[PDB]
């Protein structure tokens, strides 16, 4: 059913996304290539930019050499290692007689690596970097926000790599240049860079008032360092590391054009480079003519989007200096002996420097490998958060009037969220091609077989916005073009020859990311709707079953493929195969097995699964599916029918009703792995291991599951099921009083090991894909040392959808499961058939709009009509065209019917009457014709699984799509008892089972007081708290029987108490009238 | 903790020497395999007691209360405890006190004292004979109050 | 809402100062001996629940309806706060 | 009794040794590259060096104790600071010092 | 005016902290103490470097040390005493920022507290009695009640003694 | 209601030389209905000398009568050369939904 609308195609959806993320691995990483080739650029730079660490005594940076993973991929995986690469570098040294000694490399260490996939992998954990931007290099000027006095603000050559110099135009000192941390009188620096009195004034440009400093060539260089840190200039300019900027733009080209002319590699090299170009047109910018004052104004001409291969590359050079003057200290200490280009430089300055960040660098949020996209946009989102300065939660000095929205449609502007919002979004599909290296370009049409893209900077012709054409000229004779960021009405160009220099959408879709142009009447809606959908996508769940939208957009073509979840294939075909776990192989490149993934852990629970499809012999260009997958369209949720109107509120604020039906064919269901980690350290006291002969406490309960520790595969568990039993000799606690007066009583003598086991966590039922068991001393065995074994059995849930769990649309409609139905109720179709799932409005329908329900009318046209439809964004797919789908529609259903059996019943009818008197049907035919329409776009008749009178109203129906998203229950939930109990905090949070909580922190305090719930609110920081005797006081208390529950005595504070007493305090906890004075606790 | 130079001398040495055989090889060695590195007695387990010890771990001590956990005075064990004691003080109801004292003493439930059988003899006139039986002639008594009635619960605490 | 909770709040000198007579009232009612409170027939309240029935062991309940018989007063009515106990005994 | 007024403010070094009752100076062996436990000088449990066979002559009744090597029925076993309080004794004797004196010029800068 | 110093005085339970395992990390240590050092060290230091008449210029730069080193435990507002030193990190948890400060266990226990029959579960919705009534599922109530929950069980068949109860709960 | 297989230890697990996999399967043998002959039969039990490459359905079970199977086609698997599925299938007559509760 390939329902083909969206009208003429050009571009290919960038092929194919996955960039940042290489972009870094290659493009910036030499490594695969030749040793000569590749500028500097991330590591061959700092090599370089690193001068050879001095003191003869000189050593030498010479060549690389990586690749060779000492452990392969999945083997990590069984155990942990990033799937790192270790790499060398030949160093010879340098000195005195005979200076050379080139060492191999220097054998040196290892370095983590990124899969194909868009990803990366460590310690076993397939994480993800995520980009960052700034404020790009180049010059500013910035708009004086104090009082309009228009001066400077000089660039950095990124964060950790320089300082940020400011020119000022104020008062009690006509310019007071402000060095990174610092200022002072400009004109004291420039002095002492040659140009100072008659070379620089007349020439060029409050001035030298101060010109009794515009003596000699050295009169600040020492006058300039009494101010700054303690009461400098080898950097800050002189020489190249500091006050660098370079690449080959902004870096470099940024006063090549905006400046005048006349590059370095630097500023201020004492031989100045740009401080005059600066304030040479400050001077002739401030009152002149030249204005072009444009503040970043966040506009993306200035802003930089960093591909990871700088992100960590950078702190590459911060690091391989970790180790410059960690090696100094070499070439002072340790004789010759112990002396030599491979005596210094050791892989335990460098590796740190770098493991210390893929693992815990913040940005690396842990991949969200969830479904097969979420994850991709990871390797995409983008933030100028992390450690580059822009930063922190909730604003500093300012963050709200700012990250705001912009001038660049090269983003979606519907993906943050509320809290940290902003600062986190996506780039968009057309977008960042050839040169994304350096602030974002995207692809512009140009009336024929050419293309552009120089950025999204490109303001300059105006550009058509896709709308009306023919053959490459439309007629609107008003082109909805763009200049800038207005929308004028038009002035076509003229010439079909070329646009307007640029000027075509290209395509719609270019305007929005990926995580975006896969909605329905994704035209029709408030943004923050969608927003509120453009995230909900981020969380979906392999229902298995899956099924790919009825609406949607072929971008699933990609969706899928770009992002690896099926697979793929290779030039020749056929296949033969066994399927069950593999598959059969090709004819090409000869045959070629084929593995899987035998459901897998993700990194939360989707458990990525993968059955497939064939039989024979065919090549196109598919291979066995994907997880939340069907041919090719990435399908997500799960389309069942649907309908508007409420029931028994049973739908109340917002909540959604579903039918059991939707448990019978096991339509919505799922599953989860959570490894479990389970260890056995050994002290010295007490040596922890796993026989399966557990102590005190034997049963058939466990002999039979268990066994020899490890408890075979396919086995059933529930709650505190022992999942590896274990001992530990230990003793705490040694014998008890009258407790002996039973060891015997019924004679089971003592025990010498204390229980410890693992039993199963609060709750989870589940089955076993397996176990998994390690041990110390062994080749691949990376455990932590001092330790042998780290049992680790997987479980996995077949999911399912009780009653809570949340569904939510593709438009924005969050679900919450009310009470679903036993069949018998339900909207009866006339022909049997009931509304699987309802929705009533209000909540957002009417509320916070949207459009989607054209995903329901245009929705039964496939229950009924039989096609299934492709819907591009603002293109296609309109109020029209369900009519005219909606058409031979009700033609076919009415068609049976009238000539199956029926055609026009009372209620069916009647119903009808209201259609009229309502101020809908027209009074025409028989009750055909009026029959109809009600279809189009409200819904036939329908009456009730309840009285079974007919619902007088036109209601609406129409198959659309169900998400479920992952905010489940059995896993969102909590609950308990004493249970914790924690101690040092005294306050519950403890338990070898267990683990809850639950704050009543401030807030929900006052509220309480707010009435008299005196010995209620109290009764909470006194028994049920940290009345600690109070606490078994309770326990006891009720345990026992009829009584209110010991007084108080609170604790946390007898704490700061002392917690005071601590410094030079007292606390009388004085009593009455003065004089009892009372000090209660000591001792009781 | 307390550092004498047998072991920062030491780690330094696995240390250097794992930095030793780092360079020359390329992978971070084993600790086994550091054994031959070092010599007499230098095998794998003594190689890992030392780098379990210290040179600076010790954990950064506090980031994220960073750690919970807990069962030192357990809550609802010290009000398990009252219970087995009361609940014995009832299933001892149905005792003879030339049986339960004889028991209390014994085992040491009275206060602490798990007087012998003779000091039980003693006090309690009659030689060990008719005692020795008394002894047996509770558990069974005991024991067979039981099986007809639960309480063989509390033993798990 | 509550059994007659209108005929409270107001039939006092404020909210609280109800609420806290009840909850006295209770303990010392039902948990000072089942068979204490004032009603006599079955004017006392039931659970007919299951198949069985019995007094609703919240006695909480029982004084909120208890203070619908005349009987009982409530204010600075005899100091001996353990007097209050010199039924301990005539109620054993 | 029952609480009441909530009294506070200094107490004089004089006072400092109060609470302090004894305990403290030495060093703080934070354990031992063995026996984790101890050190016989920092979080040391009061009169608990390994087996000082003392202390609990302190101690009135309630149960027994002194069982030489090991631990006897300390608080180390159980009621070991039972989250209580306990103070330190410091050997300070040294110069002088300041308690902050605060942010606002007191207990000097004014006077 | 006893504010000069002669005795700072800190406790020692809160720390002895030891070994946490699971998921991927265990080893185990406290702070406070480790700041705490920083004094007993210098004031022990002091005495024996003094004694064997440390002249003049010496004497003074040290001592002053345990005034530095005291307003250790006390407020760390000046230049800083990162861990991991050089280090260029991390506060020593010196009654700042935490301990007596805001939010870290002042402004956390006065209200910050924890009830001890809490949890928590979803939300629903749907025609009942209204008011008074409410949701609560079979199970997850349980345990809230399980006190009473033995204790209605006793004398009521269900059980005898409460001593099994929860032995019929697991 | 309740199924086996042999080479199989559970539900979410694989087969080979069948690309179905036992969910699927199961999630196939769920709308497989029968007909008992007879009021006496409580529930019976179901067997299939699944072999080597074929198609694999229905009515290539046991040939036993006193219960026919309505259900003919209904593409049960798919093995192709991974020959083995000898299974032990149990039917069950009730009155409702039933799932993880009742297990056979
Ligand atoms: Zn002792």
């Amino acid at each position: 059913e390939i329902k083909r609308f969206g009208r003429i195609r050009e571009v290919i959806p960038l092929p194919p996304l996955t960039e940042i993320q290489v972009e870094s691995y290659k493009k910036a990483l030499q490594a695969d290539v030749p040793p000569e080739k590749r500028e500097n650029v991330g590591i061959q730079a700092a090599f370089k930019e690193t001068f050879p660490i001095e003191e003869g005594l000189v050593l030498d940076f010479l060549e690389y050499r990586i690749g060779d993973p000492p452990f392969s991929q999945d083997e990590c995986r069984e155990k942990d290692l990033t799937y790192q690469a270790p790499l060398y570098a030949r160093l010879q040294l340098i000195h005195k007689d005979t200076g050379l000694i080139k060492e191999d490399e220097v054998f040196l260490g290892h370095l983590p690596l990124m899969t194909e996939d868009g990803s990366f992998i460590i310690n076993g954990a397939d994480r993800v970097i995520v980009s960052q931007i700034h404020r790009s290099p180049g010059v500013y000027f910035t708009p004086d926000p104090a009082r309009p006095g228009r001066y400077i603000a000089s660039i950095i050559p990124l964060p950790k790599r320089g300082p940020w110099i400011d020119l000022e135009v104020e008062a009690s000192g006509v310019v007071t240049m402000k060095v990174n941390k610092r200022k002072f009188p400009l004109v004291l620096l420039l002095r002492v860079l040659g140009y100072d009195q008659e070379t620089l004034v007349r020439e060029l440009s409050g001035l030298l008032d101060e010109a009794v400093l515009a003596m000699r060539p050295e009169e600040a260089m020492v006058r300039l360092f009494t101010l700054l840190r303690p009461g400098l200039a080898y950097l800050f300019g002189l020489l190249a590391d500091p006050k660098r900027y370079d690449l080959g733009e902004a870096g470099r080209y940024k006063a090549e054009e905006k400046l005048g002319v006349g590059l370095s590699g630097r500023t201020l090299v004492f031989k100045d480079e740009v401080f005059l170009p600066t304030l040479r047109y400050l001077f002739a910018l401030t009152a002149g003519v030249p204005g072009h004052e444009v503040d970043d104004i966040d506009h993306l001409g200035n802003r930089r989007i960093r591909t990871v291969g700088e992100l960590m590359a950078d702190q590459f050079r911060v690091g391989l200096a970790r180790l410059a003057r960690g090696v100094r200290e070499r070439m002072v200490m340790g004789s010759p002996d112990t002396l030599t280009p491979a005596k210094l430089v050791n892989s335990r300055p460098l590796e740190a420097a770098l493991r210390e960040f893929f693992s815990r660098s913040q940005l690396s949020q842990f991949k969200d490998e969830t479904n097969p996209l979420s994850s991709l946009r990871h390797k995409r989102r983008i933030s100028a958060l992390g450690p580059g300065g822009l930063t922190r939660e909730r604003a500093g000095f300012d963050v709200r009037d700012v990250h705001r929205t912009h001038y660049g449609r090269i983003c979606p502007v519907e993906t943050p969220e509320g809290a940290n919002i902003g600062l986190i979004t996506s780039l968009a599909a057309y977008a960042r091609v050839d040169a994304l290296g350096f602030i974002r370009t995207p692809y512009r049409r140009v009336k024929n077989g050419v293309v552009t893209e120089e950025v999204v900077y490109m303001t300059a012709s105006e550009e058509d916005r896709y709308t009306i054409a023919q053959a490459n000229t439309p007629l609107e004779g008003d082109r909805i073009a763009t200049d800038r960021v207005v929308a004028r009405r038009r002035g076509e160009p003229v010439i079909v020859a070329p646009e307007e220099v640029e000027f075509m959408d290209v395509s719609p879709k270019q305007v929005f990311s990926l995580n975006t142009n896969l909605i329905p009447f994704l035209e029709h809606d408030d943004a923050n709707r969608a927003l509120m959908g453009s995230n909900m996508q981020t969380q979906a769940v392999p229902l298995i079953r899956a099924q790919a939208p009825v609406v949607m957009t072929g971008l699933e073509e990609r969706v899928v493929r770009d992002s690896l979840a099926a697979l793929y294939a290779e030039e020749d075909g056929e296949v033969v195969k066994v399927d069950g776990t593999r598959i059969a192989v090709r004819y090409e490149d000869g045959r070629l097995v084929h593995p899987l993934r035998r459901y897998a852990r993700s990194n939360q629970g989707t458990a990525f699964d993968q059955r497939p499809r064939v039989r024979v012999g065919q090549r196109v260009d598919l291979l066995a599916d994907g997880p939340a997958s069907e041919e090719g369209f990435l399908a997500l949720g799960q389309n069942v029918l649907v309908a508007i109107m409420p029931f028994d509120g049973y739908n109340f604020e917002d909540a959604i009703v579903i039918s059991e039906e939707l448990l019978k064919r096991d339509f919505y269901t799922s599953i989860h792995i959570e490894r479990y980690e389970i260890e056995a350290r050994d002290t010295k006291l007490g040596p922890e291991r796993i026989t399966r002969d557990i102590p005190h406490l034997s049963e058939a309960a466990l002999r039979d599951l268990d066994e020899e520790g490890i408890v075979r595969i396919g086995a059933e568990v529930k709650p505190g099921d022992i999942l590896v039993g274990r001992t530990s000799f230990k003793g705490e606690q040694e014998p008890s009083p009258e407790e002996r007066l039973l060891r015997s009583i019924f004679g089971e003598k003592a025990r010498d090991v204390k229980d410890t086991s693992l039993r199963v966590p609060p709750g989870e039922g589940g089955i076993v894909v397996g176990r998994l068991r390690l041990r110390r001393g062994d080749p691949g065995v990376e455990l932590k040392p001092g330790v042998r074994e780290v049992v680790r059995v997987f479980v996995a849930q077949k999911r399912k959808l009780q009653v809570g769990d949340k569904l939510a649309n593709r438009h924005g409609n969050k679900g919450v499961v009310a009470k679903i139905l036993p069949v018998e109720d339900m909207p009866h179709l006339p022909d049997g058939t009931p509304v699987d799932v309802i929705l009533n409005p209000l909540g957002v329908p009417s509320r916070m709009n949207l459009g989607q329900i054209l995903e329901t009318h245009l929705g039964l046209a496939g229950y009924f009509l039989g096609q299934r439809y492709i819907s591009p964004v603002f293109d296609g797919a309109t109020e029209p065209e369900i009519k005219e789908l909606l058409a031979e529609a009700f033609n076919l259903y009415f068609g049976k019917r009238q000539g199956e059996g029926f055609g026009v019943d009372k209620r069916e009818k009647e119903v009808l009457a209201r259609a009229e008197k309502l101020g809908l049907v027209s009074p025409g035919k028989s009750p055909e014709e009026q029959l109809k329409e009600l279809f189009d776009l409200g819904k036939v008749v329908l009456y009730d699984g309840r009285t079974g009178e007919p619902f007088e109203g036109p209601i609406v129906v129409g198959q659309m799509f169900i998400m479920k998203l992952y905010h489940m229950v059995e896993d969102k939930m909590h609950a308990r008892s004493t249970g914790p109990y924690s101690l040092i905090t005294q306050q519950p949070l403890g338990g070898k089972a267990q683990f809850g909580g639950q704050r009543f922190g401030e807030m929900e305090v006052w509220a309480l007081e707010a009435y008299g719930a005196a010995h209620t609110l109290q009764e909470m920081l006194t028994i049920k708290s940290d009345d600690i005797e109070g606490r078994n006081a309770a326990y006891q208390a009720i345990i026992k029987g009829e009584d209110v529950p010991e007084p108080s005595v609170p604790e946390s504070f007898r704490v700061l108490v002392k917690e005071l007493q601590a410094l030079a305090l007292d606390v009388q906890t004085l009593d009455e009238k003065d004089n009892p004075v009372d000090i209660f606790e000591g001792l009781a | 903790i307390r550092i004498p130079v047998h072991m920062v001398e030491t780690i330094n040495k696995l240390s250097r020497t794992a930095r030793q055989l780092q360079q020359e090889l390329g992978r971070e060695p084993s600790y086994e395999e550091i054994a031959e590195a070092m010599g007499p007695g230098w095998d794998a387990k003594r190689v890992e007691e030392t780098l379990k010890i210290a040179q600076e771990p010790v954990s950064l001590e506090t980031p994220i209360d960073f750690i919970p956990d807990e069962n030192l005075p357990s809550p609802v064990e010290a009000a398990a405890q009252s219970l087995l004691s009361e609940e014995l003080e009832k299933a001892l109801s149905k005792l003879s006190e030339r049986e339960a004292m004889v028991l209390k003493l014994r085992k040491g439930l009275i206060d602490g004292r798990e007087h012998t059988l003779e000091e039980v003899g003693a006090y309690f006139g009659v030689t060990r004979e008719r005692i020795r039986q008394i002894e047996n002639k509770a558990l069974r008594k005991l024991k067979y109050h039981e099986s007809r009635t639960r309480k063989l619960r509390d033993f798990l605490e | 809402a509550e059994p007659g909770i209108d005929k409270l709040f107001g039939m006092v000198d404020s909210k609280y100062r109800l609420t806290v007579v009840v909850a006295k009232r209770a303990q010392q009612l039902l948990r000072h001996r089942f068979k204490n409170t004032v009603l006599e027939p079955e004017e006392r309240p039931k659970m007919r629940t299951l198949e069985g029935l019995y007094d609703d062991p919240n006695a909480v309940t029982w004084a909120m309806k208890e203070l619908l018989t005349g009987r009982l007063f409530f204010g600075e009515n005899l100091v001996p706060e353990d007097r209050l106990q010199k039924e301990m005994e005539r109620l054993y | 009794k029952e609480v009441r007024k909530v009294r506070i403010a200094l107490a004089s070094p004089e006072k400092i040794r109060s609470w302090s009752y004894g305990e403290v100076e030495k060093p703080e062996t934070i354990n031992y590259r063995t026996l984790k436990p101890e050190r016989d000088g920092l979080f040391d449990e009061r009169i608990f060096g390994p087996i000082k066979d003392y202390e609990c002559a302190c101690g009135k009744y309630k149960r027994q104790r002194f069982e030489g090597k090991v631990c006897e029925r300390c608080g180390v076993e159980v009621t070991r600071s039972i989250v209580r309080r306990y103070r330190m004794g410091h050997i300070e004797l040294a110069t002088p010092a300041a308690h902050i004196w605060f942010v606002k010029d007191v207990p000097s800068k004014i006077g | 005016p006893e504010w000069m110093i002669l005795e700072a005085v800190p406790v020692l339970p809160p720390d002895l902290r030891p070994m946490v395992q699971v998921d991927g990390g265990r080893f185990a240590t406290s702070d406070l103490n480790d700041l705490y050092r920083r004094l007993i060290n210098r004031n022990n230091r002091l005495k024996k470097l003094l004694a064997q008449g440390a002249p003049e210029i010496i004497i003074r730069n040290e001592k002053r040390m345990l005034q530095e080193a005291v307003d250790a435990v006390i407020d760390n507002g000046r230049r800083g005493s990162p861990v991991t030193n050089p280090g260029s990190e991390r506060p020593l948890r010196s009654l700042t920022d935490i301990l007596s400060g805001k939010q870290g266990r002042f402004r956390q226990n006065l209200l910050g507290k924890r009830v001890d029959y809490s949890g928590r579960s979803v939300i629903v919705v749907g025609p009942q009695l209204k008011l008074h009534q409410c949701g609560l599922p079979k199970r997850m109530a349980l345990e809230l009640f399980k006190p009473f929950l033995l204790k209605k069980m006793e004398e009521k068949a269900f059980a005898p003694n409460v001593k099994a109860a929860r032995r019929m709960l697991e | 209601t309740s199924v086996y297989i042999e080479d199989v230890l559970h539900e979410f697990s694989t087969i080979p030389g069948v690309k179905e996999d036992v969910v699927e399967i199961i999630l196939n043998l769920k709308e497989l209905v029968v007909r008992f002959l007879d009021p006496k039969m409580a529930s019976t039990t179901l067997i299939l000398r699944a072999e080597g490459p074929k198609e694999v359905r229905a009515g290539d079970f046991t040939p036993s009568a006193d219960v026919e199977i309505m259900n003919p086609d209904l593409h049960i698997a798919t093995l192709e050369e991974g020959g083995k599925l000898y299974m032990e299938v149990r039917v069950d007559r009730g009155v409702g939904y039933v799932p993880a509760e009742r297990h056979g």
